C-alpha cells in the first residue's frame, strides 16, 4: 500500500514576556502551527 | 522594501532527530547559535 511520510516538529516556539521588573507572566507562541497540544 | 522572513533551525537542519549528531554539532560551538541569531536579526531588520 502507498503510505506518505511527513516529518514531525512543525514550526518553532517563541516566548512573549514583559520586562523583568514588571511581571513574570509569559505567553507561548507556536509558529506556523495550529493549537493541537495546548 | 521587505524580504521574506525565513528562520532556519540549524539544529534540525544539520541533525534530524539525532542525539549523537546533536552532540557533534554542539562540539562546534555557537555556529548554530550564530546562524540563528543572524537570521533573527535579518527578520528584525526586515520588519524595521
Amino acid at each position: 500500500e502507498i503510505l506518505d511520510i511527513t516529518p514531525c516538529s512543525f514550526g518553532g516556539v517563541s516566548v512573549i514576556t514583559p520586562g523583568t521588573n514588571t511581571s513574570n507572566q509569559v505567553a507561548v507562541l507556536y509558529q506556523d502551527v495550529n493549537c493541537t497540544e495546548v | 522594501v521587505s524580504m521574506t522572513k525565513t528562520s532556519v533551525d540549524c539544529t534540525m537542519y544539520i541533525c534530524g532527530d539525532s542525539t549523537e549528531c546533536s552532540n557533534l554539532l554542539l562540539q562546534y560551538g555557537s555556529f548554530c547559535t550564530q546562524l540563528n541569531r543572524a537570521l533573527t536579526g535579518i527578520a528584525v531588520e526586515q520588519d524595521k
